[PDB]
RNA sequence: GAAAUUGUUGAAAGGGAAGGGCAUUUGAUCAGACA
RNA sequence: GGAAUACUGCCAGCUGGGACUGAGGACUGCGACGUAAGUCAAGGAUGCUGGCAUAAUGGUUAUAUGCCGCCCGUCUUGAAACACGGACCAAGGAGUCUAACGUCUAUGCGAGUGUUUGGGUGUAAAACCCAUACGCGUAAUGAAAGUGAACGUAGGUUGGGGCCUCGCAAGAGGUGCACAAUCGACCGAUCCUGAUGUCUUCGGAUGGAUUUGAGUAAGAGCAUAGCUGUUGGGACCCGAAAG
RNA sequence: AAGCUCGUAUCAGUUUUAUGAGGUAAAGUUAAAUAUGUAAGAAGUCCUUGUUACUUAAUUGAACGUGGACAUUUGAAUGAAGAGCUUUUAGUGGGCCAUUUUUGGUAAGC
RNA sequence: GCCCUGAAAAUGGAUGGCGCUCAAGCGUGUUACCUAUACUCUACCGUCAGGGUUGAUAUGAUGCCCUGACGAGUAGGCAGG
């Protein structure tokens, strides 16, 4: 027999392909498995594995975050890419021109982007416009801003906000949460 | 598709090691040795034959 | 339908065969087989007879004659692997033999050509045979093994 | 298209040079070995004629073979064997001998049999059992492009250059010796000798340092 | 050792490299010729048992 | 769908995924929250800190009406304008005409200051305000009328 | 009109159980295939 | 004074017999051999001959022979156990539903989201359309009265996929999303300071602090579905002495 | 089990060099063998001139920085089916034996 | 050193049995040989990892192919039927 320093028959723990049954989704997974293979530029290889991401791992990139990345120096002419959904932010009262390419836009972020003389794109047209990825910005939305991640790792002195039904007085503020009743934490 | 051992199957032994041909044609496996006259000095032999 | 269908079907195309690297190369007989050598047939019709080797045919068989005047074994193809070669020779140089081939022996009573050449060859052999005493009696007799005989010991 | 025709005898010329350079370069490794084995002979002779003695240079390379099964091994040796890449019974690789690697062997001696390989066995193993490690994948050598596309950065552009870097224990011994997948041997052809393997070679078993007697055991296993 | 390594290198920067700036383990000892002249091998043998009590 | 459950993969195995030593039995740790001071204490501490005890004043007959005070940051506060009219106010922003935003009409009880409205003067009606909320409004050129 | 279980006929087997695995001989049967 | 054998080791030394395998299926490659054309044992088998077309080979099943083979399920450190259950057969027979949730995944929309308590309607328990609210979410924090998030390109430093510039490339530089570390600024609570001011004890500006929060710092949640998990229910099935 | 960010890379039931700690065996205060902590570089080194409300008798220190310079023998051996990261949940919580030591017990399949 | 004595337990009785004496016993040495599911080489099944291949004018992109390595398993978990 063989003496193994590792565990045998052990998968890599990655998405080889989406779990979605969506048909039009798999047409992009089909389009970027082709470009990732034959186009030698890493951009295609980045967008591919971003089409396999689950929902929780795809937070939406608001149309305000898109305006920061344009204020970022030299990037005002780039074509921002979002694999995910673009959402509207009206808290910004001005928006640049530029371009955006994403899977899904919300109806609000479609107007706002079109409103300024800019343009909304899909991913397929980006592959046709820039197969290699010339002059693009990928942007991810914040992952740890979720409501559940707020609860991850609860335990003494970690400040993790216990999972609880009702918030207010009289619900788990008393013994162990303050020095006067018992101890603190 | 299948591994052809050298050390048998002379044709694969000749793609590896292009020197295998001129090795044998000149022998060099059976190559003879120059002759020497040196003898062990009488101290070395005295030690070896000792009690 | 009693069975739906497979949705891709295998093609009835046949691929040709990869070029094989093998070549017909002439058999190298074992060193005990020399033209004009008493042979001992180990199997077949004539198993046990003691016959005289003549020529090595193109099909790798061996051409033998009894002679038919002696032990009653005609000119016949025999496989070199079923035949014990012996240590006693007859002089075969008096025989043409150039007329033979494998095509001659094809199957495709006995034809009158094969009876002519049967006797033509013995004129040369039966001359040489009687020269050593008993070799006419010897080429006529059948071999056997006896109680106590050990083929790994005995010489042939 | 030019293609097939005009790039053939253009390429086929470069093929001619690789083995024309392997031609001259191996000739130099054969004259190098023989005059070294001769000077070690002439030195023991020139000394005995001076009434003196001649101590050999110590052996800079060993070949280790794993003699024991895969279980009931204490933790400390079991970690060493895995650092020499001895993952099964009867396998083995070449080990450079320094003070660092030499106190490892003292830990695993009950579990291995090792010695000093001659140029004979280094040449048989590599030709017969020698494989490369290419993107893992344990490739058989069989060709000079498998060695040149991997070790060519170091030189070592033929299989005659491996055997040289291995036996001279040259600078690149670590790169080259890790480019060889561990040698998978068979059991000894004529048996092991002795009734019982797991005594030390000095008490009549198979393990420990058997020195130049390893050349004979490996060949029955090759 | 860090400073010595700094010295040797910057020194060897006008010396045309060939640094050998690592530490290497104790090697197997190289060849040599003893000289029996003046030193004769002294034959020793095991010694018999004794009580000596 | 019970064709997908895992007890439809456990057919044929004796103990049905519950183990052969500890078996599966009725209530090993008592019903519900029982033993929360005693044998489940290590659980209540860590993941329910503060469970036991009493904090402050009781309130008899509490009504959530009195306490209704929704909050609208200066982040938004321009959303309350019709998006068709809205861009009429952003451009051509002067006094003698200023948008009257009734925040109680939209269900808001207090205007907080979270940040940066634009430079357009705006009339903001609100029940309550915060000290920073007006400073940004009033410095934008508008005012805050209080209502009831 | 199933199974336990039973009567009849036929076949085989049998030295203190019976039954099973690997292997082939012997008996009965079976296609396929060729042509 | 010469040798030879022995022993050890090596040859890219020679030759003979035996057993097993024949994967793959147009060419490609590396070589070898030849002035040349070409051939070859060089990225895995071909050529020649014969027999039976048969139950010959092969299957299937009973028997016989050689070696092997303890009785199943269960608890158990340990069962073939002189531990427990089981004569046999057929049919029934055990992790379900739900209310309330955690993680995970898919889907629609997305600073929102949820049509179905109800009304309109209909081919009539379906499907279709819809006003008002309401629930969660977008604001936290204190027991409470109460107050309530930009010094700055929503900041700085280390590291970061990706993109852009140069260069033959190697690599360096510019920008750096998410994310991890870390120091700041902002809101609330606790302790400290206590301004121009005032119905003279109200007001609370300013400025702090090895303090504290389930916070801000360009929103991500809502709804349905599914797997797995938990709580209450007869609760995976059967079973008490009792009250 | 679900994956996530990444991929030349920090690691390691291992040695070596360097350097601490120990008080058992033997010795009769001394002190092993085996085990054990740390280090072997870029989060580095040398210079040059900035910040502070701490520190100083002090333009002096401390901590952090700007500018410049030294890259793969970059700082020992070997190895590395890659390194890290998170969520979520099953079973288990009666153990038994052998070796090398050892207490209770006369000993024991204790 | 070997052997004998010391040496006595209950159904019949066990170097495993027969039986073995210049052994088929005891101590030691050199060889030859036997055979595990382990080792080497080959084919095939599956698992994992790494790569090749989207062009009409066919039939599968959960597809086809290339290359390697690996395979015990109760309680338990998962994927595919």
């Amino acid at each position: 027999g063989i003496d193994h320093t590792s565990k045998q028959h052990k998968r890599s723990g990655h998405r080889t392909a989406p779990k979605s049954d969506n048909v039009y989704l798999k047409l992009l997974v089909k389009l970027y498995t082709f470009l990732a293979r034959r186009t030698d530029a890493p951009f295609n290889k980045v967008v591919l594995k971003a089409l396999f991401l689950s929902k929780i791992n795809r937070p939406p990139v608001s149309v305000s975050r898109i305006a920061r990345a344009l204020k970022q120096e030299g990037a005002a002419n780039k074509t921002v890419v979002v694999v995910g959904t673009v959402t509207d932010d009206a808290r910004i009262f001005e928006f640049p021109k530029t371009t955006v390419a994403a899977l899904r836009f919300t109806a609000g972020a479609r107007a706002k982007i079109v409103k300024a003389g800019g343009e909304c794109i899909t991913l397929d047209q980006l592959a046709v416009r820039a197969p290699k990825g010339q002059n693009t910005l990928i942007l991810r939305g914040p992952r740890n801003s979720r409501e559940a991640v707020r609860h991850f790792g609860m335990g003494p002195h970690k400040g993790k906000a216990p999972r609880i039904l009702s918030t207010g007085r009289k619900f788990e503020r008393a013994r162990g949460r303050r020095r006067s009743k018992g101890f603190k934490v | 598709v299948l591994k052809k051992n050298p050390l048998k199957n002379k044709q694969v032994l000749l793609r590896l090691n292009p020197y295998a041909k001129v090795f044998a044609a000149e022998k060099l496996g059976s190559k003879k040795a120059e002759k020497t006259g040196t003898k062990p000095a009488a101290v070395f032999t005295e030690t070896l034959k000792h009690d | 339908s009693a069975q739906k269908a497979p949705k891709w079907y295998p093609s009835e195309d046949v691929a040709a065969l990869k070029k094989t690297r093998k070549a017909a190369r002439p058999q190298k007989l074992r060193a005990s087989l020399v033209p004009g050598t008493v042979l001992i047939l180990l199997a077949g019709r004539f198993r046990g007879k003691r016959v005289v080797y003549l020529k090595h045919l193109e099909d790798n068989t061996l051409l033998i004659s009894g002679p038919f005047k002696v032990n009653g074994v005609p000119l016949r193809r025999v496989n070199a692997r079923y035949v014990i070669a012996t240590s006693t020779k007859v002089s075969v140089e008096g025989v043409n033999v150039e007329k033979f081939n494998v095509e001659y022996f094809a199957k495709e009573e006995i034809k009158a050509e094969r009876v002519e050449d049967q006797k033509v060859v013995d004129k040369a052999l039966i001359a040489e045979i009687k020269k050593t005493p008993l070799l006419k009696q010897y080429l006529s007799a059948s071999f056997s093994l006896k109680n106590g005989d050990k083929p790994h010991m005995l010489k042939f | 298209a030019e293609q097939v025709a005009a790039e053939r005898a253009a390429r086929k010329a470069a093929n001619k040079e690789k083995r024309a350079i392997i031609l001259e370069r191996n000739a130099a490794y054969q004259k190098e070995y023989e005059t070294a084995e001769r000077n070690i002979i002439q030195a023991k002779r020139d000394a005995k004629a001076a009434g003196s003695y001649y101590v050999e240079a110590q052996h800079k390379l060993v070949f280790v073979v794993r003699i024991k099964g895969i279980n009931k091994i204490p933790p400390k040796p079991r970690k060493v064997l895995q650092l020499l890449r001895l993952t099964r019974i009867n396998s083995g690789t070449f080990v450079k001998v320094t003070k660092a690697t030499l106190e490892l062997l003292k830990l695993i001696e009950p579990y291995v049999a090792y010695g000093y390989p001659s140029y004979s066995t280094i040449r048989q193993l590599v030709y017969k059992r020698g494989f490369g490690k290419i993107n893992k994948q344990r490739v058989p050598l069989s060709d000079n492009a498998i060695i040149e596309a991997n070790l060519g950065k170091y030189g070592i552009l033929s299989i005659d250059d491996l055997i040289h870097e291995i036996i001279t224990v040259g600078p690149h011994f670590k790169q080259a010796n890790n480019f060889l997948w561990p040698f998978k041997l068979s059991n000894p052809s004529g048996g092991w000798g002795v009734p019982r393997k797991f005594k030390h070679f000095i008490q009549g078993g198979s393990f420990g340092n058997r020195e130049e007697f390893i050349n004979k055991l490996v060949k029955s296993m090759n | 050792r860090v400073k010595a390594n700094a010295a040797k290198r910057a020194e060897a920067k006008a010396q045309g490299v060939a640094v050998q700036l690592k530490r290497q383990p104790a090697q197997p000892r190289e060849s040599r010729i003893v000289s029996t002249e003046g030193n004769v091998p002294q034959t020793l043998a095991p010694v018999p048992y004794e009580t000596f009590i | 769908p019970s064709r997908f459950t895992k007890t439809r993969k456990h057919r044929g195995h004796v103990s049905a995924g519950k183990g052969r030593i500890g078996k599966h039995r009725k209530h090993p740790g008592g019903r519900g929250m029982a033993g929360g001071q005693h044998h489940h204490r290590i659980n209540m501490d860590k993941y329910h800190p503060g469970y036991f005890g009493k904090v402050g004043m009781r309130y008899f007959h509490k009504q959530q009406a009195h306490f209704w005070k929704p909050v609208l940051n200066l982040d938004k506060l321009w959303t309350l304008i019709p998006e068709d009219k809205r861009d009429q106010y952003l451009k051509s922003a002067s006094k003698e005409t200023a948008p009257v935003i009734d925040t109680l009409a939209a269900g808001y009880g207090k205007i907080l200051g979270k940040g940066r409205i634009p430079n357009v003067p705006v009339i903001v009606k609100a029940r309550f305000v915060s000290k920073l909320a007006e400073e940004k409004i009033r410095a934008a050129g508008g005012v805050v009328e209080l209502i009831a």
